RNA sequence: UUUUUAUUAAAAAAUGGUAUGUUUUUUUU
RNA sequence: UCUCUCUUUGCCGGCUUAGAUCAA
């Protein structure tokens, strides 16, 4: 990470852990490898939090830039 | 009021420039310790001279 | 050249400076005194002109406390002049003007500096000379470049934006002349 | 992509940009001032005006900016809640600043870098870190107190004290007014401080101040001389002393900026009190550096020294030797100012001490922070040398003991030698044998027998018990790696326990307010029973002592080995291998990486004369050490491709074939760079596997620079004697002038000169010193190694020749057939010059010429203030000089890739962009020269054919209006100038202008034409004969022609090289007729002569004198 | 002190001691009024060596218009002359060669056709005169006339040490010619006699009227210098074409020619470096050709004055003849 | 040409002038004088363009067509670096300067000088190999101590000199420099 | 005790050097 | 209850190697 870490996830049902930080892009390290493999791009400034939804295979972040 | 820029002209009075610092809270002090070092110096250079 | 006896307008003129620049910018303050260098400036402030400097008459605590730190600690004035509370030169000076009062009342009852010439003053910690009636006519053209130079202010290029407006403002109106002619 | 963006448009908005390593911090600062708006929000309760933000972030950065700056920042009217938070994040803040420093200086030591932004942005973050520290330091010590207890400063003096007065010093007194040596000392001082400069422009307020000063005093000195010793009698405060950091990329140098008329007192006060220390004999022969000996010379005497002690290397009962190197840690931060004022009192007069005293109280200002120097020493002053050396003659005391420090010295009025003893009953009576100290490092030497040395063991495991046998695991911290094991320290359990013993015993010596010993920089090498060679290491020298009885092997003695002889037996005892240290190597590495990225380096000549100095200060320092150590070899090769690698991408091309050898090292009157070269040498190889762990036979050669072809740049070691040939011929050559001084003085005889010629230049201090214009001012001059050492915390250029003057020790080096064998390694003359464009400028020989280095224009904007692409321009004009003169090399055909594309209105073919030789031709070229100079040629052509217009073929002659880009078009070519014969002649296969053997009578034609085509030959291909050839056998034989009569006449001249020929069928006349007329065409035509003028101006290439 | 250089034609300004007469004087100066000191900076030791009294100007001086004054009375050999100190020979010698090379003297040594006596006959010296004489050849006396009354005359610009120099620029600014100084003063000299003597207008151009009345009363005297050998002066030329003018100028100034040196300097034809004063308009025009008049030599750089460019084929066409 | 306005300088010596202006712009134009541009635009050609002249040579139509010359192919810079470059003859100038027809006219003087004759202004030519006084007294002695008195491409002007500038083969001073005895005693 | 073999490269754009901003109407009643 | 005046009256561009240097 380029800037300050704002949020972990270790996800339950894949061996992954997604991250987000101050610097813009979201992350998704490979825990069978300790490896970044996804980057998730679209975010106007620094991102806040970020959450997991407990079924789907889909993730939720939110950040400065008024928009989750 | 900042001892390094202003972006306008803003004329600040020397005084109100002075009172902006924390000078008094640092003190000035010596310890106790200088003094019986240096008469021990004087002392013993005395002695040695005699 | 630069250097010479700091006169009295000089030394307002870097009271001005410094109360519209602050104590960080030595260099563009000394732009306005042609005569003197950054360094020379930044000693006169922090060694006879700054408000801070307690140039009254000496009392007999401060006085008392010159002398045992004087004992104390041989030479080092640099450190001994913030603990007394005044400048360096300050307590250097009235160390030796001391010294030699007390040959002065030695004498009454009954070389080595002697032997070469006075000490040539330090030119930052001399009180500034008195203006002259007619200050030659180099100090009046800078005192009057430092007048211009203390209220100038709104930047530097900021002086085209409202000169484009003006212009804006005499093209319109003129234009709206013509129309209102024809 | 295109074609959306085309046909879509930006979609600018709504679009993300990843921080890019420039946004990083103007991203930070906004991620934390919207942090602190949030906190602002929320802290502040209901209905308390919440507009308040702006002026809360305001005092957020000037928190910040104090806290960088070192001020206290307390603001009375804040609220605590606003306070409490604003320190919170300037505590982030800063934090993180520190984080990105320590990655940053990690990164720039290790090499990674190469931003000059990112290192002067390092070195600024370094300098506030080291002056906040700093600060902190003197406050602590005003806090508590003198570090130094009173007993321990009675005990000092008292030691002090009974050695000065069993030497019976007599203390210096004040100069009196009648002092026969104050104009020597003063214009000794003067030279030291003019030497600092030069006539160059970029002088400061400061450094023409201090000229000016200086130029005053040269005209009259004698006021001056009363002003100093009034200033040294009277002044007690002075001026602000500024300070800031010279980056090695490995460790800072401090350097500090001191007011010039101080200087003025201060060079003087370091002359004077340097001078009469030396004729009073105050410093024991021990301390070092010293005026006898350059540092290389010291290592050898210490080798001789160690080797001539007595039974040194008899290991039969048990004896060990421990030689320990080691440096005293941080001993100019804790030199307490009031000891120093009450020691210097004792040496000198009470004036001069006070002055000396007072001094080094200054107040330390970088920037905007500042603060009062009270408890360090400060070396930037320039009598800085001597405060030190006689402050380190006490610790000397300190661990020799009155005692043995009065065995060693010897009687003052018959002081020992070096590192010899009156008799060996003294020098055997103690452990210590010998003892130096090189500044701040200190090198001891012990002789144990066997009782000792069990003794000093059993003591120090009794206070330092060692049950886990932990004291072996880290005892040479990598220090000796360099050498292959068994010939390192074998770690025997009695061999490493004596060493740390030594070490504790002599570190319990010193006191520890004063100074301290670390274990990470002292390394104890003990010779034993167990272990055979003795290492240390001094200066830069890595030394590995081997004594000829524990050899049991046979190897070469390299050039690196010095032979060791015994005085007793006069034969040699042992074999002495040296080496480079690795902390020279990586000063080497970033020395040559400081000369890449600087202001100046953008001129090929500048940087050249960068790598030349360097590569000088290097290979005459280690001169032999530097060829035994393999990896400084291979450090060599890179830095100096690296160096040309500069060059070559100035040019905006790194092709090997643009740049022969000659280009680079061809010497600069020639128009080469004149580099010395060291990379062009093989590397020795041997087995990896047995490399490290035993010495191998050099059994394979690696390759080094790689020369295109068969080239022997010759070497640079090759042209400097080794270090022990020398020493030998410097005591040879002394001996024998000592005995010639004799046999002068025996008799009424003068001697003279051309009675020395043949020992002229030899002996390390030169004989040529003895009969000096200025040796009677030199005389006086004492303690100017300790002086030159010291000036690197003086100035914020690095001194190259730090150890060595010219004027009192002589050229120690001299390089003068470097010259003439580099230019026949490269060919000769002819064959450098073959290169370069000489033939084009029409010179008839080379002898005559010579370069003009500035071209007054050059001369006319060196000093007007003008923008930074002016100023970009006015830096490049030498290298499109340079391009110029090596145009033909540069613009080769032999190319490995590179579009072929023609140059416009011109038949100069490029290879590649290359725009700096672009805007050269084309400047040569800047009005239709190519074409101007075809339709001149031709026109001189027509009107010598006007002259023989009665002839053969006289029946029809036309040259025809051809088409305008004929001239600069090869493709294909019209005709030019027609003939048609009256009658019938018998021709053959055309000739050159060069066979008198010429059949004519073979075919029979009719008629014939003749054409000229100008070409711009290239080195490669530049034989204008087979080029006619081949241009008429082409265009000729060309299905399609536009040449009216079948066959005719071809003729060429080569521009570049200014030669021609012709290619055509003869009729008889007519070759007579070219002949004749070509060559006086060739000196007379305007267009080659103001071609050739404008070359010459461009060159700046000027005929003789 | 002044002292002239034959060799080089240059003049030096130098310090020297002073003589005892000098010292006698300096000290009886005081005293006129009321009883007075002296306080002389120096020891009876070093007034007891000082040579006596000042050596003569006509041993300090340029001798060729003596030459011409003595050959003129009609003394062939300088020699018979009773002199009251010997002349150095070396600069009687140094002034008859120059005067040769002039044309003012034969191979001989006497006076050369109807120029040598009527150079003779001139209070001006004989390269200043060359032209005047020669003019009458090219009908354009009057420009050269007024060029020789403002050189002896002197300097017909005036420059204040105040702000007033950028006025003075200004004031100036209406006159600056491209040919040179020597122009720029023809230019202002005849504006000056077309502006009716105005003295405000001379106050206003900051130009020297004494100076343009010297020259004045110069060009009349010359005038009945030239009448004396019945040479009309109402000869001017017409044209704007000065290179006549100049081929006079360059008859009269052979020996002072200069081209542009590559470091900013001057090489004179004599292999000489000098270098151009700051006042010339052309300071730093880099004129290919230059021609001067006098040269003031200072202790590193030798300096030139009355700057005028020319033309290479001028004088290569001039010297061939 | 109105030699543009002359005011721009002033007074204001070289190291404070502002930059020169081709068209009172800042900015530098050749190859060679420090301009990234040379010729019309990085080229060769000119504004206008350039064609070559007709040509027909029947015996008497050639002789229309003359030859070459100097400076018709030339331009402003060739044409003033070709005046700025003439210098040759000489020859008069060398020959009385620095006497040989002065000898002949010493003939005319009848030196007959046999001892010559010198006056005290040789005495001041000698002073112009003497000094110019150094802003000292007349007595004053002064001090021996205190008096003081290979080619290839550039490194730039603005890139200054050092003690990386000089050169490093060196084999000056031979003897000027050092004492050919010294005193033993 | 006879013989060896080992061969990096490599050119283009923007920074970077003729800034930039301005600029013409068909209805009143 | 008007008019005027005074006084009280809580109060409404950023970052980095101070960005870097500086003699008529």
């Amino acid at each position: 990470h380029i800037a300050t870490v704002r949020g972990l996830a270790v996800s339950p049902r894949h061996p992954y852990l997604f991250s987000c930080g101050e610097d813009k892009m979201v992350k998704c390290w490979d825990l069978e490898t300790n490896k970044v493999i996804r980057h998730y791009h679209g975010h106007l400034s620094g991102v806040y939090a970020l959450k997991l939804h407990p079924t789907l295979d889909v993730l939720v972040t939110a950040g400065r830039d008024a928009v989750a | 009021i900042s001892n390094w820029k202003n972006p306008k002209g803003y004329t600040i009075p020397l005084d109100k420039r002075l009172a902006a610092d924390g000078r008094g809270l640092n003190d000035v002090e010596i310890n106790d310790g200088f003094a019986k070092f240096s008469e021990a110096l004087y002392t013993v250079e005395r002695q040695a001279r005699e | 050249l630069k250097g010479g006896a700091w006169k009295n307008t000089e030394d307002e003129i870097l009271k001005a400076a410094v109360s519209k620049y602050g104590k960080n910018q030595w260099a563009r303050i000394s732009s306005l005194l042609v005569r003197k260098t950054p360094k020379q400036c930044k000693a006169r402030w922090y060694e006879w002109i700054d408000p801070s400097i307690k140039k009254t008459e000496w009392s007999r605590e401060e006085d008392e406390k010159l002398l045992h730190l004087a004992k104390l600690l041989p030479t080092q004035w640099r450190t001994i002049a913030p603990i007394v509370g005044r400048t360096a030169t300050q307590c250097l000076e009235r160390y030796q003007k001391l010294l030699d009062d007390l040959e002065a009342k030695e004498n009454e009852q009954l070389n080595s500096r002697l032997r070469f010439g006075e000490a040539e003053p330090n030119l930052e910690t001399l009180p500034a000379l008195p203006d002259a009636i007619d200050m030659d006519e180099d100090e009046k053209e800078m005192l009057s470049e430092a007048r211009a130079r203390l209220a100038n202010t709104q930047g530097k290029k900021a002086k085209r934006k409202d000169r484009e407006k003006q212009l804006e403002l005499t093209r319109r109106l003129s234009h709206l002349q013509k129309r209102r002619e024809l | 992509n295109l074609l959306a963006r085309q046909f879509e448009g930006r979609h600018s908005t709504g679009v993300a940009k990843q921080i890019t390593k420039q946004r990083v911090d103007s991203h930070q600062d906004l991620e934390l001032r919207a942090a602190v708006m949030n906190d602002i929000l929320d802290m502040i309760p209901e209905g308390i005006r919440q507009g308040k933000s702006k002026t809360i972030l305001q005092h957020l950065s000037e928190a910040w900016r104090c806290w960088k700056a070192n001020i206290p920042w307390k603001v009375p009217g804040l609220p605590a809640p606003i306070e409490n938070m604003i320190l919170r994040y300037v505590k982030s803040k800063a934090d993180w600043w520190t984080s990105v420093a320590h990655f940053n200086r990690e990164r720039i030591r290790r090499g990674a870098t190469v931003d000059k932004t990112v290192a002067k942005k390092n070195l600024g973050r370094l300098t506030r870190l080291w002056l906040k520290a700093e600060q902190e330091r003197q406050h602590n010590y005003l806090k508590d107190g003198p570090y130094v207890t009173a007993d321990e400063a009675v005990a000092i003096y008292t030691t002090f004290v009974h050695w000065l007065e069993s030497r019976r010093f007599q203390p210096i007194p004040f100069p009196p007014l009648s002092y026969k040596h104050d104009t020597k000392l003063l214009v000794l001082a003067l030279e030291r401080l003019k030497e600092a400069y030069s006539v160059k422009g970029r002088l400061n307020q400061s450094q023409r101040e201090e000229l000016a000063l200086v130029e005053q005093a040269y005209d009259n000195p004698h006021e001056m001389l009363s002003q100093i010793k009034r200033r040294l009698l009277t002044m007690r405060t002075f001026k602000e002393v500024g300070i800031e950091f010279m980056d090695m990329y490995s460790h800072l140098i401090p350097v500090y900026s001191v007011d010039p008329m101080e200087k003025i007192c201060d060079a003087y006060l370091d002359q004077y009190l340097w001078f009469e220390a030396d004729r009073r004999h105050l410093f024991p022969s021990w301390v070092k550096p010293s005026d006898s000996e350059p540092p290389p010379l010291l290592v050898y005497k210490w080798c001789q020294g160690i080797n001539n002690l007595t039974d040194v290397w008899e290991t039969s009962n048990g004896e060990c030797n421990v030689l320990m190197e080691t440096r005293l840690s941080k001993v100019f931060e804790k030199v307490d100012l009031t000891l120093l004022n009450r020691l210097m009192s004792l040496l000198m007069d009470t004036n001069l001490a006070s002055y000396a005293s007072a001094k080094n109280n200054v107040v330390l200002s970088y920037k905007d922070m500042s603060h009062t120097n009270s408890y360090g020493l400060v070396r930037g002053l320039q009598f800085s040398s001597f405060i030190w050396q006689f402050y380190g003659l006490v610790l000397d005391l300190l661990i020799l003991g009155l005692q043995r420090a009065t065995e060693i010295a010897g009687p003052a009025d018959a002081p020992n030698d070096f590192l010899h003893f009156k008799d060996q009953a003294t020098e055997t009576s103690h452990p210590i044998r010998l003892y130096t100290r090189y500044i701040d490092k200190v090198y001891i030497m012990f002789r144990f027998t066997d009782e000792e040395s069990r003794d000093l063991i059993q003591r120090f495991l009794n206070e330092n018990p060692d049950p886990t046998n932990s004291n072996v695991v880290n005892y040479s911290k990598g220090k000796k790696n360099c050498w292959p094991r068994d010939a390192r320290m074998r770690l025997m359990k009695h061999d490493v326990n004596l060493g740390r013993a030594v070490f504790w015993e002599i570190r319990n010596r010193l006191p520890r307010s004063l100074t301290t010993l670390e274990w990470e920089d002292t390394f104890p090498s003990v010779y034993s029973k167990d272990n055979p060679n003795l290492l240390f290491s001094m200066t830069g020298f890595e030394v590995r002592i081997l004594p000829k009885i524990r050899q049991n092997e046979e190897f070469s003695l390299k050039d690196g080995v010095w032979n060791l002889t015994d005085n007793r037996t006069k034969q040699r005892t042992a074999q002495a291998f040296i080496r480079v240290t690795e902390d020279g190597i990586n000063q080497f590495g970033n020395r040559i990486r400081q000369i890449l990225m600087s202001s100046g380096s953008t001129t090929f000549t500048k940087i050249a004369n960068k790598w030349n100095t360097a590569l000088i200060a290097l290979m005459t320092y280690y001169r032999e050490a530097a060829i035994s150590t393999p990896e400084l070899l291979d450090l060599l090769v890179k830095c100096e491709s690296k160096i040309q690698t500069r060059v070559k991408i100035s040019l905006n091309s790194k092709m090997p074939s643009r740049f022969p050898p000659a280009v680079f090292y061809s010497p600069k009157e020639l128009g080469g760079l004149g580099m010395l070269s060291m990379g062009h040498v093989l590397i020795p190889q041997s087995d990896l596997r047995w490399s490290k762990q035993t010495d191998t036979g050099i059994t394979h050669f690696r390759s080094g620079m790689t020369t295109n072809g068969e080239h022997l740049i010759p070497n640079l070691y090759r042209y400097i004697q080794p270090w022990e040939s020398e020493f030998i011929d410097s005591q040879r050559v002394w001996a024998e002038y000592a005995m010639k001084r004799q046999e002068a003085l025996q008799q009424n005889r003068r001697l003279t000169l051309e009675d020395l010629e043949d020992s002229w230049d030899r002996g390390i201090p030169r004989i040529n010193t003895l009969f000096q214009k200025d040796r009677h001012t030199l005389a006086y001059d004492k303690g100017w190694r300790v002086r030159t050492e010291f000036k690197q915390y003086q100035l914020l250029k690095n001194n190259p020749f730090w150890w060595t003057s010219q004027r009192h020790d002589g050229k120690l080096w001299q390089l003068n057939n470097y010259r003439v064998d580099v230019i026949q390694a490269l060919g000769g003359v002819e064959g450098i010059l073959e290169h370069t464009m000489f033939k084009a400028t029409g010179f008839p020989s080379w002898e005559g010429l010579f370069w003009e280095k500035a071209s007054g224009f050059e001369e006319s904007m060196k000093f007007k203030k003008l923008t930074n692409a002016q100023r970009s321009g006015l830096n490049q004009i030498p290298n499109r000089r340079f391009t110029l003169w090596w145009s033909p090399t540069i613009n080769r055909a032999n190319v490995y890739v590179g579009f072929q594309v023609q140059l416009d209105l011109t038949g100069i073919m490029m290879h590649g962009k290359i725009p700096t030789l672009k805007i050269s031709l084309i400047q040569i070229f800047r009005s239709h020269l190519w074409q101007k100079i075809h339709e001149s040629v031709v026109w001189d052509l027509c009107q010598v054919l006007d002259q023989e217009l009665e002839s053969l073929q006289i029946e029809t002659v036309q040259k025809e209006t051809i088409h305008p880009r004929k001239s600069y078009k090869m493709n294909s070519s019209c005709a030019d100038i027609l003939l048609l014969a009256a009658y019938k002649w018998n021709v053959s296969r055309p000739s050159l202008l060069n066979d008198n053997r010429d059949v004519l009578d073979n075919t029979t034609t009719n008629k014939y034409w003749i054409d000229v085509q100008l070409r711009f030959g290239d080195y490669d291909s530049h034989d204008i004969e087979r080029y006619t050839r081949a241009k008429f056998l082409d265009y000729s034989t060309d299905a399609q022609s536009m040449y009216p009569s079948p066959t005719g006449v071809l003729i060429g001249i080569d521009l570049c090289y200014n030669m021609h020929s012709a290619y055509g069928n003869w009729i008889p006349g007519m070759k007579p007729l070219i002949q004749q007329s070509m060559n006086k065409i060739m000196k007379a035509n305007p267009a080659l002569y103001v071609l050739r003028e404008r070359i010459r101006k461009g060159l700046q290439l000027y005929a003789s004198e | 002190q002044r002292i002239y250089n034959p060799y080089t034609r240059t003049s030096k300004l130098i310090n020297v001691p002073i003589s005892k007469s000098s010292a006698i004087q300096r000290s009886g100066r005081a005293g006129r009024t009321m009883r007075g000191k002296v306080f002389r900076l120096y020891t009876e030791k070093a007034y007891s060596l000082m040579k006596e009294e000042f050596e003569a100007d006509i041993l300090n001086c340029d001798m060729s218009p003596l030459v011409l004054f003595l050959k003129g009375l009609g003394l062939k050999n300088i020699l018979q002359f009773p002199f009251f100190v010997r002349p150095p020979t070396v600069h009687l010698m140094a002034a008859l060669e120059d005067l040769y090379l002039l044309g003012v003297l034969d191979e001989s040594g006497n006076l050369t056709d109807p120029l040598g006596i009527q150079i003779s006959n001139s209070f001006l010296d004989a390269n200043i005169s060359k032209a005047l004489l020669t003019s009458n050849q090219f009908g354009c006396t009057h420009e050269i006339l007024s060029i020789a009354s403002i050189l002896t005359a002197g300097e017909v610009f005036y420059n204040p040490t105040s702000s007033s120099k950028n006025d003075a620029f200004v004031a100036h600014s209406s006159f600056f010619a491209n040919e040179g100084d020597i122009i720029t003063a023809l230019n202002v000299f005849e504006s000056f006699v077309g502006n009716k003597k105005d003295l405000q207008w001379c106050r206003k151009n900051y130009l020297n009227y004494q100076t343009l009345r010297q020259a004045l009363d110069i060009r009349t005297h010359l005038v009945r210098f030239l009448n004396k050998f019945s040479i009309p002066t109402a000869q001017r030329l017409p044209s704007s074409d000065c290179s006549k003018i100049l081929k006079c100028l360059l008859d009269g100034f052979v020996r002072n020619v200069a081209h542009l040196q590559n470091d900013g300097s001057y090489k004179t034809i004599g292999g000489k470096q000098v270098w151009l004063d700051s006042s010339s308009v052309l300071h730093e025009k880099k004129t290919p050709w230059i021609m001067y008049s006098s040269a003031v030599e200072s202790e590193t750089q030798i300096f030139v004055k009355n700057i005028s460019k020319i033309e290479s084929f001028w004088l290569d066409k001039y010297y061939k003849r | 040409f109105d030699l543009e306005p002359s005011r721009i300088n002033q007074g204001v010596p070289v190291w404070k002038q502002e930059a020169r202006d081709e068209r009172n712009r800042k900015r530098f134009h050749g190859a060679f004088t420090g301009g990234f541009s040379a010729g019309y635009f990085n080229t060769v050609g000119s504004k206008e363009g350039w064609q070559p002249k007709s040509w027909k040579s029947s015996r008497n139509e050639n002789k229309s067509v003359h030859g070459m010359t100097i400076d018709d192919i030339m331009d402003e810079e060739d044409r003033a670096d070709q005046e700025l470059s003439k210098v040759y003859t000489s020859k008069i100038n060398t020959i009385d300067t620095s006497d040989s027809i002065g000898e002949k006219m010493l003939k005319n003087l009848g030196w007959n000088g046999h001892d010559f004759v010198i006056s005290p202004f040789q005495g001041y030519y000698d002073d112009t190999k003497l000094t110019n006084q150094a802003y000292h007294g007349i007595g004053y002695q002064a001090d021996d101590v205190f008096q003081l008195e290979r080619g290839g491409f550039g490194s730039g002007v603005l890139n200054d000199d050092g003690i990386e500038d000089q050169d490093i083969y060196d084999l000056g001073a031979p003897k000027m420099r050092y004492d050919k005895s010294i005193n033993i005693t």
